[PDB]
């Protein structure tokens, strides 16, 4: 009998009262970026 | 280490002082025409400049 | 077929087809360029708005579509085309009867190549000119080198040399000397695409069977092979930011992102395209930037980001789902009626065969909408009908509108194929109205009508 | 956008850089064992003395720590901040910090590792810097009032949003709140990282692998109800019992197995995945005490999965890495005992692949059918393969001998199966 005296109050202890707020997941505001890129032109070459 | 050798790679001299994309790629300052094994040595070293080398490929 | 009455404008409504389209990058900002049958079409990447459209339509159908900084190239029957904002700059003609598959464009050698395994070689005449436009020399890949062209790539830091994959195997072309000087071994699959990559000397092939074979072209030897599940791959792209991720695209209209540091999978993005029009056709991410711009047969064309990672520290590990943004699209299907929503000649309602109704614009193309089929709540405090798993609505072929009171009631009365009621729509919420009108002796409606005055709606059974 | 969240970007980014004298009694007070007053009062040399007493104790107790009295905790790691150094070395600052929190993540219910941790969190700020790490670490302990220590100091990242309401309580978080913060699914590739980490440096103990293996089981018993949540689940916890498996511990063999039985009970799988983990299970058992684990987890593991072809015959790489790796009197003594486990379709699974394979010891499954208690269909599959067993083989007597036990019980069974493939009187003339 305290076994499930015990076990109610485990139940009872774990019962939490406020609210637990989860993982917010917001979308951030994206911009375009100036990045390096690569050119052909240099990668071709004139014979001599 | 090399599967093919390209031979018509060697005996081109490409200039490099003459368009702004490739001033870039001078190590000296009386140097304009270059071969192109010293060349493409060079463009594959600002090309690891511009995108690097992720750990995946090696 | 001549008119002295009436003369084509353009065609209003469309974004894709199906044909893999081109990017290119023209300083800071992105061009979009896609193709629509005979003409194409070019959009912006940070707002997706139309931008130019060929001011003349081509003879036939864009078949390849390549971009450089400024000049879009096209590729259409038997002619390429070098244009510059819509305008027809240069016409380049391949001297060839067959029809032209593949165009890869680097440096002063425009990279021409045929669907009867011809590759033709353009050389700039000039070494400050704008686009190649003298003949160079015709390559010719035999039965004995491999199979018909997949795909025509230009790596990056190799002079002079053209990169190209067979269905078999992969082949180099000193295109100054026009020799091959390296063949690949043979690949038991069927090569689907190629595309290059950030690192030197590397190519990513995608074949048939989900295989995507990771080949070094300096030695020779594949690296990394991506196994996926009895898929058939259609793009290839590296999101080239600096953090390690292959973007390969199904046909079957998923999207798979890999981690290649960790060898691990990120993301399946599902149902992205529709499978029956191509799926994902063409995927590739923006060059350094976290936006993956994707298109297929189902003529439409979204905007996906990856988000910065919520852990501050960790980073590369906890990588955040890919998320929507910016998408501009049109009917998968031929659209079946056309009204007109105001006297302006501002609003075009177009309701097709996809199950769908759209509100383009004939005056902004960036300002149509696909109007919402989102039902509303019941006055009466009963639950409506319908399926839980949510379908569109049938096939609507007869449709009325009245502008004169609009937005302070339902004014668009639209009547579907084989349903019992019509359904009403408002044009100013762009949404779906509270209201179906029943015929009430058990028939389909084949005509609906307003009155001028807009209160009253009439209802043919 | 506007202007004050960009300036709150530029705050968090700030928030260990002293201005001021009030900003250097907010930074300061942040104390793990002293009160708030005795926190601003005291020198960075007067908890430095406590601290090199601190881990030449815990170097006493493990020598591990003899490496972070010359690289953390010299005498010359007291003029530098971290918000004078570049970005090259304070990677390097970071991942020394974290080496040192798991190699000290077991030690902490004793008052030398909390007085060497205070100095670590007032001399290098690991309070706001790199919040994650430190709270990963003593994760297990959330009974503990050190724990609601560590709350009443830290900044919550976005992350560890569910222990929001749990900062500065008197009341410690419970376990319902800790499942909760495990439900996230972004977390668990986070607590990934972590674990990964934590194998890989061989600092892996019991209690925070009770205390996971207790929050994985509940995360995937919580989203039992979800079908799509426990498929995008899936590739989280089988690659973690995949690199738990890959260690050679004691411990993280069993608790690996306890991840992978209750998962597929919660989520039948496909046959090959199981078929992947039979042998991951068995590739590096050999813990004595593991391997009675081990033995309920394959059993456990085929029982889950239903569809035809369960109980077929295994592949012979499978077969012989099982006859290597568990004795056939060893099986035989396990169904010895008078629990006696549901192993109804391994077994039927594991003669098959004996009457295939090996082909010479039948006295096993003599002694197999007369342990277990099996079922029709089970039967009958056995009785079927037993059957093309006496086409192809020599036959031996010890063949006629267990035919024998199959017409002791039910006998119908075995006559409607010959009725099928062949004829009833020619059993006797094949055997």
């Amino acid at each position: 009998s305290r076994a499930k005296v015990e076990n109610r109050l485990s139940q009872l202890e774990g019962r939490d009262l406020r609210t637990t707020p989860k993982v917010v997941r917001e979308a951030k505001k994206v911009e375009m970026t100036e990045a390096r890129a690569y050119n052909a032109d240099a990668d071709t070459a004139k014979a001599a | 280490e090399a599967a093919w050798i390209d031979s018509d790679d060697e005996k081109i001299k490409v200039p490099i002082l003459v368009t702004n994309k490739t001033k870039k790629l001078r190590t000296s300052y009386n140097e304009s025409k270059i071969n192109g094994v010293h060349y493409i040595n060079r463009l594959r070293s600002q090309f690891e400049k511009i995108y690097p080398r992720p750990k995946w490929v090696d | 077929k001549n008119s002295k009455i009436f003369s084509p404008f353009r065609i209003i409504g469309n974004v894709s087809n199906g044909v893999p389209f081109a990017t290119g990058t023209l300083g800071s900002t992105f061009y979009i360029v896609t193709c629509v049958g005979k003409t194409f079409q070019i959009y912006d990447a940070n707002t997706l708005h139309l931008l130019f459209v060929s001011e003349k339509e081509t003879p036939s159908s864009i078949v390849a579509l390549s971009a450089h900084f400024h000049y879009v190239y096209a590729a259409y029957e038997n002619k390429v085309g070098i244009y510059k904002r819509g305008i027809e700059e240069h016409l380049l003609e391949l001297e060839t009867d067959a029809n032209v598959e593949h165009l890869c464009i680097f440096g002063d050698y425009l990279c021409a190549s045929t669907d009867d395994n011809s590759i033709f070689i353009y050389k700039k005449s000039d070494p400050q000119d704008k686009y190649p436009s003298e003949f160079y020399t015709k390559l010719t890949v035999t039965e004995i080198q491999g199979g018909e062209i997949v795909s025509l790539q230009h790596l990056a830091t190799y002079l002079n040399k053209l990169t190209v994959v067979t269905k078999s195997n992969v082949l180099l072309f000193n295109v100054r000397t026009g020799k091959l000087v390296f063949t690949s071994n043979e690949f038991p699959d069927q090569i689907t695409t190629a595309e290059p990559a950030p690192v030197l000397d590397i190519i990513a092939l995608g074949t048939v069977t989900g295989e995507v074979i990771m080949f070094n072209m300096r030695k020779g030897k594949r690296i990394r092979t991506i196994k996926i599940p009895q898929s058939r791959i259609s793009s290839l792209s590296f999101r080239t930011d600096g953090s390690s991720h292959l973007s390969v695209g199904t046909s079957s209209g998923d999207l798979i992102f890999y981690d290649l540091d960790r060898r691990s999978r990120i993301h399946v993005l599902k149902n992205i395209h529709r499978e029956s029009y191509g799926g994902v056709t063409q995927a590739t991410f923006l060059n350094g930037q976290p936006i993956i711009v994707t298109s297929g047969g189902d003529n439409s064309l979204k905007e996906y980001v990856f988000d910065p990672s919520l852990s501050q520290g960790s980073g590369d590990v906890v990588v955040q789902p890919p998320r929507y943004l910016r998408s501009r699209g049109g009917h998968s299907q031929p659209p079946s009626y056309i009204a007109f929503a105001d006297s302006q000649s501002h609003f075009m309602l177009s309701a097709s065969k996809d199950r769908s109704l759209w509100s383009f614009s004939l005056r902004k193309d960036a300002q149509s909408q696909e109007m919402s089929q989102r039902l509303h709540k019941k006055q009466d405090g009963g639950r409506v009908g319908g399926s839980t798993i949510k379908s569109k609505f049938p096939e609507i072929v007869a449709l009325a509108i009245e502008n004169a009171r609009i937005g302070e009631w339902e004014n668009i009365i639209t009547a579907h194929k084989d349903e019992k009621f019509a359904r009403t729509w408002d044009m100013r919420n762009k949404r779906v109205g509270r209201w179906t009108f029943d015929t009430t002796d058990d028939g389909f409606v084949k005509s609906v009508a307003m009155s001028q005055c807009g209160n009253f709606g009439f209802i043919g059974s | 956008s506007s202007l004050s969240d960009q300036l709150a970007q530029v705050a968090s980014n700030n928030a260990t850089v002293a201005l001021d004298r009030k900003r250097r009694q907010k930074l300061h007070s942040a104390s793990l064992i002293y009160n708030s007053k005795t926190a601003a009062t005291q020198d960075y040399d007067f908890i430095f003395e406590n601290a090199s007493k601190a881990l030449e104790e815990l170097s006493q107790i493990e020598p591990k720590f003899a490496i972070f009295s010359r690289t953390l905790f010299s005498e010359s790691s007291i003029s530098l901040d971290r918000n004078v150094q570049t970005k090259e070395e304070i990677k390097d600052l970071d991942n020394a910090i974290n080496a040192y929190l798991l190699l000290a993540s077991s030690k902490w219910y004793l008052a030398p590792t909390l007085h060497a941790t205070e100095w670590l969190v007032r001399r290098f700020q690991i309070h706001v810097k790199n919040t994650e790490m430190l709270l990963l670490s003593t994760l297990n302990y959330y009974q503990t009032p050190v724990f609601k220590r560590i709350l009443s100091i830290i900044k919550l990242p976005p992350l560890f949003n569910c222990l929001s309401n749990f900062v500065r309580s008197e009341k410690p978080p419970t376990a319902l709140t800790m499942i909760k913060l495990f439900n996230d699914m972004d977390f668990l590739k986070l607590y990934t990282s972590y674990l990964d980490q934590c194998i890989k440096h061989n600092a892996t103990y019991t209690n925070q692998l009770l205390f996971t293996t207790c929050c994985f089981i509940n995360v995937v018993a919580f989203n039992s109800n979800n079908d799509e949540k426990l498929n995008q689940l899936v590739p989280i916890l089988l690659e973690i019992s995949a690199k738990l498996l890959a260690s050679k511990s004691k411990d993280c063999q069993i608790a690996a197995h306890t991840i992978l039985v209750v998962f597929a009970t919660a989520l039948p799988l496909k046959k090959t995945i199981i078929l992947a983990a039979m042998e991951t299970i068995l590739s590096n058992l050999d813990a004595k005490e593991a391997k009675h684990s081990a033995l309920l987890t394959i059993c456990k593991l085929f029982q889950t999965l239903k569809g035809q072809g369960n109980v077929d015959q295994l592949p012979s790489k499978i077969f012989k890495l099982f006859d290597s790796k568990f004795d056939t009197v060893s099986i035989l003594t396990f169904l010895d005992k008078e629990d006696k486990p549901v192993c109804d379709k391994f077994i039927t699974s594991y003669t098959r692949s004996i009457a295939r394979y090996d082909r010479s010891k039948l006295n096993i499954i003599l002694s197999l059918l007369k342990k277990i208690r099996l079922e029709r269909y089970e039967v009958r599959l056995i009785i079927t393969d037993l059957i093309y067993l006496s086409e192809i083989l020599e036959d031996k007597s010890q063949l006629v001998e267990l035919f024998e036990y199959f017409i002791s019980i039910n006998e119908d069974l075995v006559l409607k199966c010959l009725k099928s493939l062949g004829l009833t009187g020619x059993x006797x003339x094949x055997x």
